[PDB]
């Protein structure tokens, strides 16, 4: 399962690491100590 | 420090609008700035942050070695190079049509693929790199000096190893590593690389970490390097029939000095390069043996610039006090480092096409122009970086009572004139450069292309003639036989160099003409005008008469008013901001020029662009309008080919190049009084009063907004002429 | 409702559901993972 | 907010503050020039940034002098 | 014969660029009267092509492989006709014009408001000066010498 | 007449005035001298 | 000319015009540069803790004040000559002028 | 829009240059220029200008032919009106000399 | 003793801030009191960038011109 890898990481890489990356940045943008 | 995301900055955190966050994001680089700074941890900083930019340059390459290895034709291309296309890497886009899956395999491929256009093919073929394994023991190696790079920028950011602001100020010590093992060292273990592996790799054998301790890259083996004997390193040249990467014609010599290219690569000698890069090391190693750090012995800077002052005054107090105004200051470092960087990336783009050191690399068309017009525009954007650290340095970094008529303050006595005279320069470049460019315009346009103003280029046609190039019938130092010039160097590289530079096929001093004069004063006019507007807003940094306090405002701010008659881009940082404009339609002539002399060349029709560059309708026509069909037609309504993505990607471009111009053109107060009303909207929207915004919803501000805008333009200009320059290159391939 | 564990919760759920969902997707749904389907034709210049 | 520092070059014309939209200035009695009076700056943190002020001032280059800083809501011109 | 150009008169390219021009007109020639007036000026610009075309070739232009009149610009006194001896007669007549207009400006500058002559012209005081830039190069040579070509500030 | 020599002296008439006898001389002189490249009376 | 008598010839000719002649001049062009000065104050003066200069190394014995650093400095010089005179030597190279 | 219409009816305005419509290849191009040459307008401002003007005045100081109408930047709306002149300029002569040209060398 | 030049004095500027460095102008009025910092009113030919001919001048941002 090698050409199944792109499968897996162009969305983890591109959807799912943006989502993380955007919900966890605009949570640091608006946080307050 | 702060409270909310600029922690760097409690002024953008108390900033209860949007304007916090692109502004955070902005400056969050700008350590000088910051809240609770000091020289100490700026230097530290600024150290730590390249830790992590040679950690993302390593992890980059390592990815292109990765992507190569795995998913790239590289043992295949090292078969039939010139003869099989290079693959980037593979693609998987899920909103690929099956069209396009039929139509982006390429290369030989279980799937679709992308072109290396980028060359990392023909040079990791001609350092040796044969097998896809030895492209992933390099991407092992470069993710662990990635690794290693954050490491040590963790490591040098703890207080047990936080180096001190007198230690980034050792401006000698630095400097005797740096030429001596940065550059000398670094050049002489290129050469063991080229000596050891890649001059028995173009020759056969693969000689590898596991076989190389014991093979002989020269058949005696240190006796000639010992005993003095340099000339048998010089001994078998593999001379005018060696096929590269195998034995048939190979040689064992491994420095001689030949000139010329290789006859079936047409790159250089990987023995010339083996050469050079020993000769260029020691005089690295002798040059790094001059700046005087612990030892008694050397040369300190500081008594070097304060020693250079002429007796009569012509200068003022010279260099005296010029060694403080740079050691403590970062961005006259800067401004002079990416001053010798732009200068070099436009020589390494300058020297690499006409003299490409890389297998196959003046074969494949596409990968050449890719390579020439990247560091170009690379270059461009370095230099206009270099001018925009000297304005920055000017403001913040320059104390004029410390260098009081020294040859810097001396710039900002006369400044005026500089200024003036650049724009004597640049205004004649171009009155006179687009005058004859309309009148062969007019000429063509009414059908007496005789009448043209042809100016040939007789003073480089004179240089060509002062190389050898025997298409002209100057006789000069090399094109004449009966000189001192072809008679000490006839016995050792004008043979090669001659049968190279007569070669009417490469691209080593290509044969100009009267098209190639007007461009050559078109690209004049563009690096006169932008250093006009970057010089001129590095020495008007400090001040004018329009705005004599100009250094108590920062490089960055809008404006100072409407009043005083208007002080609209009136920044040291809006003189950039220009200076990006003029600069990138510099490269682009540059560019333009390059290409399509080269198309022209590959095709065959030299011709075409001697009749057609001397007007702008055959650049129109002939270049843009010709090239482009191929590239528009990537997806037409009845199918669609491999140059779909350029098609897409033009477009693109075309459309942030535009959207840059909103930013531009478009100004703020027209943008806030919009989202004043949109603001009502959603405060008197129902079930849209539920959701409020946190941040105040404000406009761009407007030095970011000319920011966003020389973004998007920039982004677009150098999407656009990519595709352009990909597609029609890659369309038909010469 | 909690929403420290439904952050989490749809992260490492959606991501899992899509990376799953586009692995065992057969060549029916999406092209991309067919294949080219077709003999690969030469490029310009022979190939290069 | 802002910092609108003024100068001693002021000659109390009382122009920047007739043209000030939001009183961030106001005229003091000074000895330095022929009309005795000075423009002060007490309500910065009310200040817009329009530089109206020095739109105003007749001097060879400038008296007060508008020095744009931390953008609050009262200096963004925000009604909302 | 220099940078690799064949002259003009003797160049294969030239010629044929003539007469490729001339039947171009010609072929708009056949459409009307011979003795019509559209024609006789077809004529006309004929016989003004066929005479430039004589010009550029007694005159030692140099025609390259595109066949097309290249300027030598270097200095071969040869070619002196193609750059130098215009660029003399640009550099009088140039420094003619900013020989006047500073003059005039020199003589509207100690008027009471001088800007009310920047905009309305004294014809008379222009027309005086204007022809003192006829020998301009002697004034400007003895105005550096005296110094009163640069303000002292 | 007064005053009209006052705006024919004015920038625009003036430079129109000037630049239309001079456009002329240019036209007058590429009519006589037509299609020139070189200067070859010495 | 055998290599090793060019090699020692050469070294011995440099450190000859570095213990002799060319010592005096070296060295007062030293302290007339005397050292690099960051700021007035010179590296170590103003920190760093690391470009102290070496004072084990500079203390060696001699009447007239060569020290090892000078003895690698005229002998890297000597060396470096030495093999450009037998590389230079070695190459049958003809500059043909005439 | 690009390539059907942009690329493939403005094919004679470049073959254009000969017969009479050489003009309208002409004022293709000028026109090309002139909006861009808007684009110094409405991009840049009066300040950046007026520094350069002030740097050239001293050029002319010293050489004593300074003006007495002083040299000015144009007012910032006047370099909009400037900017928003040329451009609609050379957009809509750019334009007209492709109908023109096209439609007068096809039908 | 009246302080400063005269009021038709001619005078040029030494200060670095002002429209007109190093021009000449014409000292219309100074001011006698000595609690006046800025008391040498100027009149210069050329207006500056606000259309303002003068300004008040200190004595040592200005230098008696020998002309
Ligand atoms: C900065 C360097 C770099 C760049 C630009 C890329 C770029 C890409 N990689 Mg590669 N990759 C890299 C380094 C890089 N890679 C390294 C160092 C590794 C080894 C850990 C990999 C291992 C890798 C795999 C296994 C896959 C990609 C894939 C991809 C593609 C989609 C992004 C995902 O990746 C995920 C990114 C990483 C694993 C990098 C973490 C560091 C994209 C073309 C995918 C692909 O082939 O699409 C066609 C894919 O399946 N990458
Ligand atoms: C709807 C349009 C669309 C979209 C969404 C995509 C989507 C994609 N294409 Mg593209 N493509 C399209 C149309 C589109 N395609 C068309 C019409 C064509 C022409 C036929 C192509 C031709 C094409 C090729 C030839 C390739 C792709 C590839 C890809 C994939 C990129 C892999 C990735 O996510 O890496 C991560 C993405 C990036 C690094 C790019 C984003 C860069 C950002 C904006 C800049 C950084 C901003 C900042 C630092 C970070 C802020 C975000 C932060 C919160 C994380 C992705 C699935 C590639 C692929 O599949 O290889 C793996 C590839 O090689 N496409
Ligand atoms: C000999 C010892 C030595 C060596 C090897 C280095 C090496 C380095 N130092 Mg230095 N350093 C030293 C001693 C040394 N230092 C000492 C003694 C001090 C205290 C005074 C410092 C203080 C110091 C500071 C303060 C900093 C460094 C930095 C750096 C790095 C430079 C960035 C880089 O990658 O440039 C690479 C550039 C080159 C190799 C030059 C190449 C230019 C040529 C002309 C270009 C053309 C050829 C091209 C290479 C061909 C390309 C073809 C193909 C292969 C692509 C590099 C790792 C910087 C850094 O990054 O920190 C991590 C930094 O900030 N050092
Ligand atoms: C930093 C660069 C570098 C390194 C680490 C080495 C290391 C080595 N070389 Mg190489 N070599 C180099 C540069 C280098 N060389 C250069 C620049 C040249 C050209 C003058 C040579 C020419 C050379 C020859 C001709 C030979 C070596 C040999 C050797 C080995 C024994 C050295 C005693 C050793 C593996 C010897 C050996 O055993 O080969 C492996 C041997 O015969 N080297
Ligand atoms: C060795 C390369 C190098 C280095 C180390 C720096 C470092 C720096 N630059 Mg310089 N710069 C460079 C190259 C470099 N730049 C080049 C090539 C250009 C020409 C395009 C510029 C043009 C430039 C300007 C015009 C300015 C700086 C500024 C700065 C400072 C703050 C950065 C910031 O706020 O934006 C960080 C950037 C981002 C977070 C991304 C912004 C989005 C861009 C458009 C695309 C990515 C920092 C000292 C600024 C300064 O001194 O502060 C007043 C400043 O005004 N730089
Ligand atoms: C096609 C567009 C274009 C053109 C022609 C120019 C032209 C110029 N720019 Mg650039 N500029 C542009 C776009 C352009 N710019 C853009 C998009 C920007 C980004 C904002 C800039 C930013 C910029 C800066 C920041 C600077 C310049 C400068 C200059 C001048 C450079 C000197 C020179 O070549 O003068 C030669 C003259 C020309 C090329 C003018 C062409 C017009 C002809 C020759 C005049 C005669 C035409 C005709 C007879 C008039 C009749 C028409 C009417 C009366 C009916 C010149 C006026 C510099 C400058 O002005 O200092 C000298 C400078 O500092 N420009
Ligand atoms: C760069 C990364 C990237 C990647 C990997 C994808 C991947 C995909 N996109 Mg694309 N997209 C992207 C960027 C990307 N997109 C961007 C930047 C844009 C804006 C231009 C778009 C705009 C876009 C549109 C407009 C559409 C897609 C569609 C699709 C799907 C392919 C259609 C198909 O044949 O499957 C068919 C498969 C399905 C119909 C089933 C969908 C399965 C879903 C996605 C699983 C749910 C997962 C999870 C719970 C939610 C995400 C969690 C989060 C953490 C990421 C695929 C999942 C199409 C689609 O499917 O629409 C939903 C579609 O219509 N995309
Ligand atoms: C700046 C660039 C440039 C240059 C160098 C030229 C140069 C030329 N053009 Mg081109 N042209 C340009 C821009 C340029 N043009 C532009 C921008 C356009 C579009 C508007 C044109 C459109 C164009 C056309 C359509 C034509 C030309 C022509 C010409 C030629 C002019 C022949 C002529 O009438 O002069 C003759 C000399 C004069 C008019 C000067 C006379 C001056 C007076 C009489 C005073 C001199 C005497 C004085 C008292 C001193 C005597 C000495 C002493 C006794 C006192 C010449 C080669 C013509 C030609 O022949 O084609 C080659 C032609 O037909 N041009
Ligand atoms: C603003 C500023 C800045 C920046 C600037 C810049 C960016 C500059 C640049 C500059 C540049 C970018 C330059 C370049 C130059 C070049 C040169 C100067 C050259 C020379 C050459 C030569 C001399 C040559 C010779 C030769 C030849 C000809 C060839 C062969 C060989 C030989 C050697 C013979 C600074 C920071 C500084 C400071 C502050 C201010
Ligand atoms: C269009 C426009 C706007 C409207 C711009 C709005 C307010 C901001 C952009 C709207 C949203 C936020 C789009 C964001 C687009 C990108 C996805 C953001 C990229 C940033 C990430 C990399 C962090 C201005 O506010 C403006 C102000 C001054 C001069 C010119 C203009 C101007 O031309
Ligand atoms: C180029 C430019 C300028 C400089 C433009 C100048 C000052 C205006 C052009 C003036 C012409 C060239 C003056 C000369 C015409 C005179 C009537 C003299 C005639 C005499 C001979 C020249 C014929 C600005 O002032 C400006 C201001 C605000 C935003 C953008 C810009 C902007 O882009
Ligand atoms: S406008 Fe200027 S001079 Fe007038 S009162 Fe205000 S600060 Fe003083």
């Amino acid at each position: 399962t090698f050409n199944n890898l792109p499968s897996i990481f162009v969305p983890l890489v591109g959807l799912v690491f943006p989502a993380i990356a955007m919900a966890s940045l605009f949570l640091h943008i608006q946080k307050n100590k | 420090m702060a409270l909310r995301f600029p922690r760097f900055s409690q002024g953008l955190a108390q900033d209860p609008t949007t304007r916090r966050i692109w502004f955070g994001i902005a400056t969050a680089h700008d350590f000088e700035s910051h809240d609770d700074i000091t020289e100490e941890r700026l230097y530290q900083n600024i150290f730590a942050s390249h830790f992590g930019q040679l950690a993302i340059i390593f992890l980059w390459t390592s990815g292109n070695l990765f992507h190569v290895a795995w998913q790239g034709n590289f043992e295949t291309w090292v078969q039939d190079p010139l003869h099989v296309r290079p693959i980037a890497h593979a693609i998987w886009d899920p909103h690929f049509g099956q069209p396009a899956v039929e139509a982006f395999t390429r290369g030989g491929a279980l799937g679709p693929v992308n072109i290396a256009y980028s060359g990392v093919y023909q040079w990791w073929y001609t350092i040796g790199l044969r097998t896809n394994e030895d492209l992933y023991t390099g991407a092992l190696f470069l993710l662990f000096l990635s690794a290693l790079s954050l490491i040590g920028g963790w490591l040098h950011l703890q207080p047990k190893w936080k180096p001190r602001v007198s230690w980034f100020k050792n401006a000698e010590s630095r400097l005797n590593h740096h030429l001596s093992g940065l550059f000398g060292v670094s050049s002489l273990a290129w050469t063991g690389h080229l000596v050891h592996v890649a001059i028995p790799a173009s020759r056969g054998e693969y000689v590898r970490w596991n076989n190389f301790l014991n093979v002989l890259p020269h058949p005696q083996g240190l006796g000639p390097l010992f005993t003095g004997q340099w000339n048998l390193y010089a001994q078998n040249p593999d001379s005018s029939s060696h096929l590269f990467g195998t034995s048939q014609g190979s040689g064992t010599a491994i420095l001689t000095l030949l000139g010329g290219f290789h006859p079936q690569t047409q790159s250089l000698w990987l023995t010339d390069m083996a050469h050079h890069h020993l000769a260029i090391a020691i005089l690295f190693l002798i040059a790094g043996h001059m700046y005087r750090t612990n030892f008694g012995i050397g040369h300190s800077i500081k008594d070097l610039l304060e020693a250079h002052i002429p007796p009569g005054g012509r200068l003022g107090r010279g260099h005296k006090g010029l060694y403080d105004t740079i050691n403590n200051s970062i961005h006259f470092q800067l401004g002079l480092a990416l001053a010798s960087l732009g200068v070099i990336t436009s020589l390494v783009a300058q020297h690499m096409y006409s003299l490409p050191a890389y297998a196959f690399i003046a074969q494949d068309f596409t990968t050449q122009a890719a390579l020439y017009t990247h560091h170009q525009y690379i270059a461009g954007f370095i230099m206009t970086g270099a001018f925009a650290h000297g304005a920055i340095f000017f403001i913040r970094d320059y104390n004029p009572e410390q260098n009081e008529d020294n040859v810097l303050a001396r710039m900002l006595d006369h400044k005026e004139a500089i200024i003036s005279h650049l724009s004597w320069a640049s205004l004649f470049l171009g009155f006179h450069t687009l005058g004859l460019y309309v009148h062969n315009d007019v000429m063509l346009a009414f059908g007496t292309p005789e009448k043209q103003i042809l100016i040939e280029p007789i003073f480089a046609q004179w240089i060509q003639s002062a190389h050898g190039k025997t298409s002209y019938g100057f006789d000069v130092l090399l094109s004449s036989t009966s000189g001192p010039a072809f008679n000490a160097g006839r016995s050792i590289w004008l043979p090669g160099w001659l049968n190279a530079i007569n070669e009417n096929s490469n691209s080593l001093f290509l044969t100009i003409g009267p098209g190639d004069f007007l461009v050559h004063h078109a690209i004049a006019l563009g690096l006169h005008t932008t250093t006009l507007i970057l010089v001129k807003g590095a020495l008007d940094a400090r001040g004018s008469k329009l705005m004599p306090d100009k250094k108590d405002f920062g490089y960055s701010f809008p404006c100072d008013g409407p009043g005083r008659g208007g002080t609209c881009d009136i920044s040291a940082w809006d003189a950039f901001y220009l200076a990006v404009f003029w600069m990138l339609n510099t490269i682009g002539w540059v560019t333009f020029y390059w290409h399509w002399k080269h198309i022209t060349l590959w095709q065959g029709n030299v011709s075409q662009f001697n009749e057609s560059s001397t007007y702008l309708m055959g650049w129109l026509r002939d270049y843009l309008w010709l090239n482009s069909s191929q590239l528009i037609n990537g997806y037409n309504p009845f199918g669609m080919n491999s140059l779909s993505v350029w098609a897409w990607m033009f477009l693109f471009g075309h459309l942030v190049w535009a959207t840059g111009f909103m930013f531009l053109i478009s100004w703020r107060g027209y943008w806030q009084e919009l989202i004043e009303t949109l603001a009502w909207a959603h405060e008197r929207t129902p079930l849209a009063n539920l959701i409020r915004w946190k941040d105040k919803p404000v406009a761009l501000s407007i030095v970011q907004a000319r920011l966003v805008g020389l973004a998007h333009f920039s982004v677009g200009y150098i999407f656009t002429y990519a595709a352009f320059l990909i597609a029609s290159t890659s369309g038909k391939f010469g | 409702t909690k929403r420290g564990l439904l952050l989490k919760f749809l992260i490492l759920g959606g991501g899992s559901l899509l990376t799953y969902v586009s692995a065992n997707s057969t060549g029916d749904v999406l092209p991309i993972k067919r294949g080219p389907q077709e003999p690969p034709k030469l490029g310009p210049r022979g190939k290069l | 907010s802002h910092s609108v520092k003024i100068y001693d070059t002021c000659i109390g014309c009382t122009q920047c503050v007739r043209a000030c939209p939001t009183d961030v200035l106001e005229m003091i009695p000074w000895d330095g020039c022929k009309a005795k009076q000075i423009a002060s700056a007490p309500r910065t943190e009310d200040c817009v940034g329009c530089k109206r002020c020095e739109s105003a001032c007749p001097t060879d280059f400038l008296s007060v002098r508008v020095y744009l800083w931390h953008e609050t809501t009262r200096s963004m011109g925000l009604a909302y | 014969d220099i940078s690799g150009l064949t002259p003009c008169k003797d160049s294969k390219q030239f010629a044929k660029r003539e007469k490729q021009q001339i039947k171009k007109l010609e072929s708009s020639l056949k459409l009307y009267a011979p003795e019509s007036a559209p024609a006789l000026a077809l004529n006309a610009q004929i016989e003004k092509t066929k005479r430039r075309f004589d010009n550029y070739g007694k005159y030692g232009l140099l025609c390259g492989s595109d066949g097309l009149p290249h300027l030598i610009v270097n200095g071969d006194q040869r070619h002196w006709g193609e750059f130098i001896t215009p660029g003399i007669l640009f550099l009088y007549i140039a420094g003619w014009i900013g020989w006047v207009g500073r003059s005039y400006l020199i003589a509207i500058s100690g008027e009471k408001k001088p800007a009310m002559k920047e905009i309305i012209i004294d014809v008379p005081l222009a027309s005086r000066i204007i022809f003192r830039g006829f020998i301009w190069p002697v004034a400007a040579y003895r105005e550096f010498l005296n110094g009163d070509l640069i303000a002292k500030d | 007449m007064r005053d009209l020599k006052t705006y024919l002296s004015v920038a625009p008439v003036l430079s129109t005035l000037w630049f239309g006898s001079l456009a002329g001389l240019l036209i007058e002189i590429n009519r006589l001298f037509p299609d020139a490249l070189t200067f070859p009376f010495f | 000319l055998s290599p090793s008598i060019v090699i020692s010839l050469s070294t011995g000719l440099s450190l000859f015009l570095g213990r002799f002649v060319f010592f005096n001049f070296q060295r007062e062009n030293v302290a007339k540069q005397g050292l690099p000065e960051q700021n007035g104050k010179t590296h170590f003066e103003a920190g760093d803790d690391r470009a102290k200069e070496y004072v084990s190394l500079l203390k060696s014995n001699d009447p007239i004040g060569f020290n090892i650093v000078d003895v690698l400095a005229w002998g890297s010089i000597g060396h470096i000559v030495a093999y450009y005179i037998l590389a230079t030597s070695s190459n049958g190279y003809d500059p043909s002028f005439f | 829009w690009l390539r059907d219409f942009l690329w493939a009816q403005a094919s004679q305005v470049i073959q254009s240059y000969g017969s009479s419509l050489s003009a309208y290849g002409l004022f293709f191009l000028g026109a090309h220029f002139v909006w861009a040459f808007s684009l110094m307008f409405l991009f840049s401002g009066r300040g950046y200008w007026q520094e350069l003007i002030e740097s050239i005045v001293w050029a002319h100081n010293k050489l004593k032919v300074a003006p007495a109408t002083q040299p000015r930047a144009l007012s910032i709306i006047q370099g909009r009106a400037v900017g928003v002149t040329h451009y609609l300029l050379g957009g809509i002569a750019t334009t007209w000399a492709f109908f023109l040209a096209r439609i007068i060398a096809v039908g | 003793p009246p302080i400063g030049p005269k009021r038709g004095s001619k005078v040029k500027i030494l200060r670095r801030e002002s429209y007109w460095f190093k021009n000449v102008g014409s000292v219309v009025a100074v001011d006698q009191d000595p609690k006046t910092r800025y008391p040498v009113v100027v009149r210069f030919a050329k207006v500056n960038y606000a259309n303002i001919s003068t300004n008040n001048y200190a004595l040592d941002e200005v230098e008696e011109v020998a002309a």
